[PDB]
């Protein structure tokens, strides 16, 4: 994941989780009920 | 379970771009409903039938 010199680390997906989400939309689900 | 759609890996790199060589002109069409049935109604003869 080298696009140049953006870091797309909370933008992409991450793999570390059952929900293949990025770190972001995690936040977002955690939020609305 | 239904299947989003197939697979395509783009074989992103720093000094690969894809030019295209060819077009090809397509047609395609899109129906949007404009106008309704303009309707009226009779109060009396409905609510009250002869």
């Amino acid at each position: 994941k080298y696009f140049g010199g953006f870091n797309f680390s909370q933008i992409l997906p991450d793999p570390s989780k059952p929900s293949k989400r990025s770190p972001i939309e995690d936040l977002l689900f955690n939020k609305v009920t | 379970t239904m299947s989003l759609g197939a697979e395509n890996s783009v074989a992103y790199s720093n000094n690969s771009i894809a030019i295209p060589t060819n077009f090809t002109i397509s047609v395609t069409t899109e129906i949007l409903p404009v106008s309704m049935t303009k309707t009226s109604v009779d109060c009396t003869m409905y609510i009250c039938g002869d």
